[PDB]
C-alpha cells in the first residue's frame, strides 16, 4: 500500500487547507488512518485519527479547527484544517495501520509541507 | 451482566487501592489447597459465571473495562465506549466463550495477538523490567486503552498500556507480595519497574499453582526457584513459605 498526499502549501494566518491523502490499495479493513505532523528540528506528533469503524480523534491543540474525513470506497483519507496559525507550521505526513488488528502493517506517506506565514520580505 | 468492580486513579490512596484488589479477589473466588485459594475450575463453570469485570476511570474521567478469566484472573479484553477489543483466543472454546462479553457493543476487534507478556513486550517495545507501575502509569494506561478505540493510540503504548493493567490488578490479585508492591508504589508517590523478585513470581505462578496443588502435605517434591529483589536465586521448598505470598492458584486436575 502506497499513501501519497497533497494539498500542502502557504495561507496566512487564519486561512484554510485541504489536505489529501489517495491510498493505492483498499484501506476498508484497516484499523486506524492517521495525520501526523513534524515541525523543523522536532518530532513527528499524532494531529487526527479516524477509525475503521468511525471514531475520531484530535490532538487538544488542533480541536476545532481541524476535521478528518475518511472514504472506504475510493480509499482517501482528508484533513480540512481551518483557521490556522503560524504553530501548525510542519510536514503532515499521513499514516495508515493496522495497529494490531488483522496484522501489523504500518504505511507512511511522504509528506506535504504546510506553512503559515506572513508574506516574505527578502 | 458479569459482575463489575470498580477503582479509580483519581485520589487513589493505599486503602482504596486494598478495598479494590480484596473486591477482585472475592469476585473470583472458600476452596483451599494446602491453605490457599483456589480458582473456580474451568471444567463444571457455566458461561454466566465465567467473567468478571474491572471498570477504570482517572482523572480525564475517562472509563475503560477490563474483562478477567474468572479460571485465572487473566485479562481477555476491554470495553471503552462503543468498541470492544480482545486478545486472540488460544483455541474455539475460548473464542466462543468472549462472545459472551460486551454483547452491546457496536464495534468488535480481535487482536492479531495474544495478551502474554513475552509478546505484549516485543509489541511494547519495552521489557516489563522497564516499564513503570504505579498510579501515574495507571492512569496513563487507561488513558491510551480509551483512545485507541477513537485512533488515538499506537500499539506499542497500547501493548505497555495492557502490560501496567495487567500487572497492578490481574498479579496484584495473584500474589500478596504484588499487591504490597503496588501499595508501596501508592504510599510514597511513586512510579518504578518492577524488580526481579516480582518478575520471577509472575512468570512462575502456574508452576506454583501446580507445585503447591501436587505437594505431598505441603512439601514439594522438587524445590521451585525465585528471585530475591537483588536478583540473587533462592529454593522453595514448602507451602507455609509462600502462604503470604500468593493469594490465588489456577484450579490444577
Ligand atoms: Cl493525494
Ligand atoms: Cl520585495
Ligand atoms: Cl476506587
Ligand atoms: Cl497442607
Ligand atoms: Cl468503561
Ligand atoms: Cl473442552
Ligand atoms: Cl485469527
Ligand atoms: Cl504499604
Ligand atoms: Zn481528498
Ligand atoms: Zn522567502
Ligand atoms: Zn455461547
Amino acid at each position: 500500500v502506497q499513501l501519497v498526499e497533497s494539498g500542502g502549501g502557504l495561507v496566512q494566518p487564519g486561512g484554510s487547507l485541504r489536505l489529501h491523502c489517495a491510498a493505492s490499495g483498499s484501506i476498508a479493513s484497516i484499523y486506524r488512518t492517521c495525520w501526523y505532523r513534524q515541525g523543523t528540528g522536532k518530532q513527528r506528533e499524532l494531529v487526527a485519527a479516524i477509525t475503521s469503524g468511525g471514531n475520531t480523534y484530535y490532538a487538544d491543540s488542533v480541536k476545532g479547527r481541524f476535521t478528518i474525513s475518511r472514504d472506504n470506497a475510493k480509499n482517501t483519507i482528508d484533513l480540512q484544517m481551518n483557521s490556522l496559525k503560524p504553530e501548525d507550521t510542519a510536514v503532515y505526513y499521513c499514516n495508515a495501520d493496522e495497529a494490531g488488528i488483522g496484522g501489523f502493517n504500518d504505511y507512511w506517506g511522504q509528506g506535504t509541507q504546510v506553512t503559515v506565514s506572513s508574506a516574505h520580505h527578502s | 451482566q458479569y459482575p463489575i468492580i470498580n477503582f479509580t486513579t483519581a485520589g487513589a490512596t493505599v486503602q482504596s487501592y486494598t478495598n479494590f484488589i480484596r473486591a477482585v479477589r472475592g469476585r473470583l473466588t472458600a476452596d483451599v489447597r494446602h491453605e490457599i485459594p483456589v480458582l473456580p475450575n474451568r471444567v463444571g463453570l457455566p458461561i454466566n459465571q465465567r467473567f468478571i469485570l474491572v471498570e477504570l476511570s482517572n482523572h480525564a474521567e475517562l472509563s475503560v473495562t477490563l474483562a478477567l478469566d474468572v479460571t485465572n484472573a487473566y485479562v481477555v479484553g476491554y470495553r471503552a465506549g462503543n468498541s470492544a477489543y480482545f486478545f486472540h483466543p488460544d483455541n474455539q472454546e475460548d473464542a466462543e466463550a468472549i462472545t459472551h462479553l460486551f454483547t452491546d457493543v457496536q464495534n468488535r476487534y480481535t487482536f492479531a495477538f495474544g495478551g502474554n507478556y513475552d509478546r505484549l513486550e516485543q509489541l511494547a517495545g519495552n521489557l516489563r523490567e522497564n516499564i513503570e507501575l504505579g498510579n501515574g502509569p495507571l492512569e496513563e494506561a487507561i488513558s491510551a486503552l480509551y483512545y485507541y478505540s477513537t485512533g488515538g493510540t499506537q500499539l506499542p503504548t497500547l501493548a505497555r498500556s495492557f502490560i501496567i493493567c495487567i500487572q497492578m490488578i490481574s498479579e496484584a490479585a495473584r500474589f500478596q507480595y504484588i499487591e504490597g508492591e503496588m501499595r508501596t508504589r501508592i504510599r510514597y508517590n511513586r512510579r518504578s519497574a518492577p524488580d526481579p523478585s516480582v518478575i520471577t513470581l509472575e512468570n512462575s505462578w502456574g508452576r506454583l499453582s501446580t507445585a503447591i496443588q501436587e505437594s505431598n502435605q505441603g512439601a514439594f517434591a522438587s524445590p521451585i526457584q525465585l528471585q530475591r529483589r537483588n536478583g540473587s536465586k533462592f529454593s522453595v521448598y514448602d507451602v507455609s513459605i509462600l502462604i503470604p505470598i500468593i493469594a490465588l492458584m489456577v484450579y490444577r486436575c
